[PDB]
């Protein structure tokens, strides 16, 4: 076929794999910061349910 | 002409009012934290798939 498609198709190669590069380690930082700081949807770890709270009137009012 | 009350009657609620305002507030809670976020966007492919170590697609 020709060089241009050793050349160019090398160029498509390397784009590919620094933006993989730049992407694995800004979900490193990402991960980071979500775990150290529960700020994002990752590493929210549960908490007790609200909805079995019951808020009726109940036998004494200081509950 | 004080009747007693029949069998039931007092086991009921029944309807005060007065001119007290509402506890604006009580258990005197402080405000609620806001929670976080959700992120916005129709969802795409994944950009060049799994960044796994070399696997292309
Ligand atoms: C057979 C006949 C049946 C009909 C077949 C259908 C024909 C068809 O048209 O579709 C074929 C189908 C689609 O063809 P296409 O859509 O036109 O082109 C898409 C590209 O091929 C895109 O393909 P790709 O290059 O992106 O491959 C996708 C996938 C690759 O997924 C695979 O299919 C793996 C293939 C095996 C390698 O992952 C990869 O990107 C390559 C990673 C390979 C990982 C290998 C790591 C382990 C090392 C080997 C260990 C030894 C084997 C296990 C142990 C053995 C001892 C017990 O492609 C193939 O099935 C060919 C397989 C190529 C083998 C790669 C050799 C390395």
């Amino acid at each position: 076929d020709g060089p241009e498609k050793n050349y160019e198709k090398t160029l498509a190669i390397l784009q590919i794999e620094s933006e993989k590069a730049e992407l694995r380690l800004k979900e490193q930082e990402v991960r980071r910061l979500m775990r150290a700081r529960g700020d994002g949807p990752w590493y929210q770890f549960p908490t007790p349910e609200k909805e079995f709270i019951d808020h009726s009137p109940k036998a004494t009012p200081d509950n | 002409g004080w009747v007693r009350p029949d069998l039931g009657q007092l086991s009921k609620v029944t309807k005060v009012k007065t001119d007290r305002p509402l506890p604006e507030n009580p258990y005197h809670s402080r405000a609620r934290p806001e929670p976080n976020p959700v992120i916005e966007g129709d969802l795409k492919p994944a950009k060049h798939g799994t960044r796994f170590f070399f696997w292309t697609v």
